[PDB]
C-alpha cells in the first residue's frame, strides 16, 4: 500500500509497519498522511496529525468524508516547512481513533466504519 | 506557455519563491469584460475550516468566484509539489455550478502525494455545494 507522509513514500505491507508510520512526527509534532492503494491516489484516507490529535479524510471520486468528532478551528500542518491548515474543531479525533480508522482502510480499501463521518 | 481566460491571453506570473506556504495569483473576468487578479496565498482561516482545500490557492480561488459570481477564471501558484488531491477532488464542489476554473503548478511540478498533480487542471463547477461547519 502507498503511505505518504512530510518525508516521503514508503510502501507498507503489514499493519504493524503502518501503526509505527501513522507514529512518526518529523516536524512542528505533526505529521500530514496520504493512505492509497491506487496509483492515482483515488481512494484515499488523507490524515492530518497534531500531538495527540487527528482529522481524518476519506476521498474517493465524487466522494468526500471528513471524520466527526465532538467549535472553532484547529491548526495543523501540510507540510515540513510549516505551511499551515486551519481545520474544524468538529472534525478533530483522537490519535488513535485514527489508528484504527488506518487499519481498517488498510485491511479493506475502503471507507472505515470505525469513525462517524460528515459527508462535503 | 500562455493560457486563455474568455478575450485575453495570460502566461505566469512571477511569484515568490516557495518556501512552504503557496503564494498564487488569480485572474477572472469582470462584468464589464475587463481583467481583475488577486494575489491568495494558503494558511488563512476560511468560511469552510471542513475542506482542507478551502484555504489554499485555488480554495480562496474558487470561493471568490461563488460569491461574486464569476464564471471563467485562471489561477498560478508556486507550489512545486502541484496542485494537491484534496483541491483536485473537492474543486468543483466550491466551484459554483458550471463555472470554469484552470490551475496551473509551477513548470517540472512533481507530485509528492499519490492524487496530487503536476499537470494544469480545468475543473468545472457540479451542482453541490460547501456543507457548513
Ligand atoms: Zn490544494
Amino acid at each position: 500500500m502507498y503511505a505518504d507522509d512530510f518525508d516521503g513514500e514508503i510502501e507498507i505491507d503489514e499493519v504493524d509497519s503502518l501503526v509505527e508510520f501513522l507514529s512518526r512526527r518529523p516536524a512542528f509534532d505533526a505529521n500530514n498522511f496520504v493512505l492509497t492503494f491506487e496509483e492515482s491516489g483515488f481512494p484515499q484516507l488523507n490524515i492530518f496529525a497534531k500531538n495527540d490529535i487527528a482529522v481524518v479524510y476519506y476521498m474517493d471520486i465524487g466522494e468526500n468524508f471528513v471524520s466527526k468528532g465532538n467549535g472553532g478551528t484547529e491548526k495543523f500542518y501540510e507540510n515540513k516547512l510549516g505551511g499551515e491548515v486551519d481545520l474544524s474543531k468538529d472534525c478533530v479525533v483522537s490519535k488513535e481513533q485514527m489508528i484504527e480508522a488506518a487499519k481498517q482502510f488498510f485491511a479493506t480499501k475502503q471507507r472505515p466504519e470505525q469513525l462517524t463521518w460528515s459527508e462535503l | 506557455g500562455s493560457y486563455a481566460l474568455g478575450p485575453y491571453q495570460i502566461s505566469a506570473p512571477q511569484l515568490p519563491a516557495y518556501n512552504g506556504q503557496t503564494v498564487g495569483t488569480f485572474y477572472y473576468v469582470n462584468d464589464a469584460g475587463g481583467l481583475e487578479s488577486k494575489v491568495f496565498s494558503s494558511g488563512g482561516p476560511t468560511p469552510y475550516p471542513n475542506y482542507a482545500n478551502a484555504g489554499h490557492v485555488e480554495g480562496q480561488s474558487a470561493l471568490f468566484m461563488r460569491d461574486n459570481g464569476i464564471s471563467e477564471g485562471l489561477v498560478f501558484h508556486n507550489n512545486p509539489e502541484g496542485t494537491c488531491g484534496f483541491c483536485v477532488n473537492m474543486t468543483e464542489t466550491l466551484l459554483p455550478e458550471n463555472a470554469k476554473m484552470t490551475v496551473v503548478p509551477p513548470e517540472g511540478a512533481i507530485p509528492v502525494k499519490r492524487g496530487a498533480t503536476g499537470e494544469t487542471k480545468v475543473f468545472t463547477g457540479n451542482s453541490n455545494s460547501p456543507k457548513s461547519p
